[PDB]
RNA sequence: AGCGCCGUGGCGCAGUGGAAGCGCGCAGGGCUCAUAACCCUGAUGUCCUCGGAUCGAAACCGAGCGGCGCUACCA
């Protein structure tokens, strides 16, 4: 006759727990498979994409079970401008007995090791597959740089796509293509609205959605029912994205190197601030071992302006006193994973959409911010996202010096000024700093129908930098 | 290839016909 | 979550320091041949819950209730 807490702290003991991470691992030995690795820290980054009042927090709230804030009052239902966060745990069963398709569940992050079967009828426990986690991007027109910032977290995709309204959404594509510039094929089709259609309506759906994707890039991106309310066929898409979408290659060679895109910082108001904490910007990792105890960078840094005008950017060098990865705060960060690395820097640093698209880097690792760069670009033939109404929809046009092009650098949300064009190359004028470390993969947006529509993909080959100021 | 998806479908639409049969 | 505010007699504001306040209300009455206008008299509650000071508190203070404006979703 216990309450429900003490049957789920006895399943949660019973499960393993949440086990603590040791302090020095064996580095060159551990893969993201191990157990070392899998308990806490994240080795997938997954993103839901699709149209605008489709539901993309429902969706990873029935799959995960952790809800997105989606904060100001204002953009609770509408849009949301910062980042829908949740955690997932992909679970099998050790048992031959059970269903293949239904075996497959995902749990919160404060789940333990191995939980208990929920299906009624086998006495297996739960095995933890692979550790993911699951990022909103914001699918309007007005916010595109939030999308382009997703696109580079993510490095698979998951697309969403209603039935009752039109099949060919142009939101979709220009999410699909946009993912495809950040090269990955390893994407995910969803039926977000089944329900309410027939037999024959899905399946009319189905083939307009066959339709709709021949000639892209993308080929076997694999087509799944699920609905947001009644909670079902979670199982299918964990077993999905299990089975479709592989580890990239990301190892301990590689430099230190981190992605900041959010902020937020650690104030507790009314409490006293004696008992506070630092600043804290959430980034994700693309390369390199991060460990508790370590000096960090943002390059671009304070920008100041000169009584002449020119760009001061002083380096924020800090310290970081605590590494959080998903669950707990946690000593040794596996490649490819979000992670709130918090410092001591001030708290106005990190309250605001200020660290949004920025780099950080490690001790002993000098990035160069740019102030004019030479980029490699190309266009397509048609405009995604957009809605003619049966007529023509727009080309591309070319670009025109001096003219205020968004060069969105992977994440970095930068406007830059066109100085040349040739047949494939331009060089742009950056006024906020962005700096360049190895590719970066960019891409570029303009404006015509007072909004921002990308163009192309583009690549940096040179450019002018500023070295630090001491 | 989308035939592997119809079978969920069929399923998901068999789960729907047992739980709601008023619509 | 931080503080600013509010807490009707029904709605809106004020007094806070001697215990029931107004305009709007509502009922009854008056003037008018008649109505509105105008003039009278009222019966509706814990001025949000619980305590300290005092002959006295609703007022001053204190140890929490619901909603409101900025700060902001503050791992
Ligand atoms: N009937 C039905 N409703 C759905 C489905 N998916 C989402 N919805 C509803 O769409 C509405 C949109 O709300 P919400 O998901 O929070 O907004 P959002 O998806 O975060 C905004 P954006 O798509 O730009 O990120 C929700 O009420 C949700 O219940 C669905 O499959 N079926
Ligand atoms: C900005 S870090 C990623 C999200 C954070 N780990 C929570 O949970």
């Amino acid at each position: 006759g216990e309450t429900e807490e003490e049957k789920r702290k006895r399943e949660f003991e019973e499960g393993g727990g949440l086990p603590e991470q040791p302090l020095n691992p064996d580095f060159s030995k551990l893969n993201p498979l191990s157990a070392e690795i899998i308990n806490r820290q994240a080795t997938i980054n997954i993103g839901t994409i699709g149209h605008v009042a489709h539901g993309k927090s429902t969706v990873v709230r029935a799959i995960s079970g952790v809800q997105t804030v989606r904060f100001k009052d204002e953009l609770e239902r509408n849009i949301t401008i910062k980042l829908g966060y949740a955690n997932a745990k992909i679970y099998k069963c050790q048992e031959p007995t059970c269903p293949e398709p239904d075996c497959y569940r995902s749990f919160k992050s404060d789940k333990e090791i191995s939980p208990k079967c929920q299906r009624p009828g086998c006495p297996g426990r739960y095995k933890l597959v692979r550790h993911v986690s699951f990022v909103d991007c914001p699918g309007h027109d007005i916010l595109m740089s939030t999308m382009l910032s997703g696109a580079a977290v993510m490095d698979a995709a998951l697309l969403l796509i209603a039935g009752n309204e039109s099949c060919p959404q142009p939101q979709t594509s220009e999410h699909l293509a946009a993912i495809e510039i950040m090269k990955l094929k390893h994407v995910i089709i969803l039926q977000n609205k089944v329900d309410l259609m027939r037999e024959e309506s899905a399946l009319e759906h189905q083939k307009s959605i066959l339709k709709f994707i021949r000639g892209t890039i993308a080929d076997g991106a694999p087509i799944v029912p699920i609905s947001a309310q009644l909670k079902y066929n979670i199982d299918a898409v964990n077993e999905f994205i299990v089975k479709t979408i592989p580890v990239p290659p990301r190892d301990f060679m590689i430099s230190p190197r981190l992605i900041v895109i959010r902020s937020f910082d650690v104030n507790k108001p009314g409490a006293e601030i004696e008992d506070l904490k630092g600043g804290v910007a959430g980034g994700s990792i693309l390369n390199g071992v991060f460990k508790l105890g370590d000096e960090i960078e943002i390059r671009p840094g304070i920008v100041t302006k000169d009584d002449k005008g020119k760009i001061q950017c002083k380096p924020i060098f800090s310290n970081i006193v605590s590494l959080f990865a998903e669950q707990n705060d946690l000593k040794f960060a596996v490649p490819g994973g979000l992670i709130g690395v918090g410092t001591k820097v001030d708290p106005t640093l990190c309250r605001a959409d200020r660290l949004v698209g920025q780099v950080v880097g490690a001790k002993g690792h000098l990035p160069n911010i740019y102030t004019d760069i030479e980029i490699n670009y190309f266009l397509l033939r048609r405009l995604l996202g957009v809605k003619t109404d049966g007529q023509k929809q727009a080309k591309v046009r070319k670009l025109e010096p001096n003219e205020v092009l968004m060069v969105n650098i992977g994440s970095t949300a930068t406007g830059a000024r066109v100085v040349a064009v040739k047949a494939d190359m331009a060089r742009l004028q950056l006024t906020s700093p962005a700096c360049t470390e190895i590719n970066e993969k960019i891409a570029l947006s303009r404006r015509i129908e007072k909004h921002w529509r990308l163009i192309g993909w583009a690549t940096i080959k040179k450019g002018t930098t500023l070295e630090p100021i001491a | 290839v989308g035939l592997p998806y119809s079978e969920l479908l069929s399923r998901f639409f068999n789960i729907l016909r047992t739980n709601n049969p008023e619509l």
